[PDB]
């Protein structure tokens, strides 16, 4: 989607294997604020928003 | 410590950085005391094909 | 009330303790008032700050 009409996808009731993202080489920018992605494998949340 | 990388990866040669290079190839300490120097070598390390 | 001069003392100290404990729940500019939560979210280079 265009930036002005940016899409939002809600993620809930699922297991998040963040490795697939932080082990991939397909990304040029991967910047996590207030968190480290590796630790996200040990963390739970009520919702995520992509 | 001398080596060669690609351009956009030069940013990874610094303390506290992450990525393929900083993780699996060459990792600097968070308390690094020293200099990092880098210059393009397309004329030397690149060839047709 | 006759024993106020004693009770007051106790109360004072109690406050000075409660306040102290309360000051653990603050952030002081940090992203969290807890320590393990920071250790479980950040790497040393920023958890240190």
């Amino acid at each position: 989607a265009s930036v002005y009409a940016w899409n939002r996808k809600r993620i809930s009731n699922c297991v998040a294997d963040y490795s697939v993202l932080y082990n991939s080489a397909s990304f040029s920018t991967f910047k996590c604020y207030g968190v480290s992605p590796t630790k996200l494998n040990d963390l739970c949340f009520t919702n995520v928003y992509a | 410590d001398s080596f060669v990388i690609r351009g956009d990866e030069v940013r990874q040669i610094a303390p506290g950085q992450t990525g393929k290079i900083a993780d699996y190839n060459y990792k600097l300490p968070d308390d690094f005391t020293g200099c990092v120097i880098a210059w393009n070598s397309n004329n030397l390390d690149s060839k047709v094909g | 009330s006759a024993l106020g001069k004693l009770q007051d003392v106790v109360n004072q100290n109690a406050q000075a303790l409660n306040t102290l404990v309360k000051q653990l729940s603050s952030n002081f500019g940090a992203i969290s008032s807890v320590l393990n939560d920071i250790l479980s979210r950040l790497d040393p280079p920023e958890a240190e700050v």
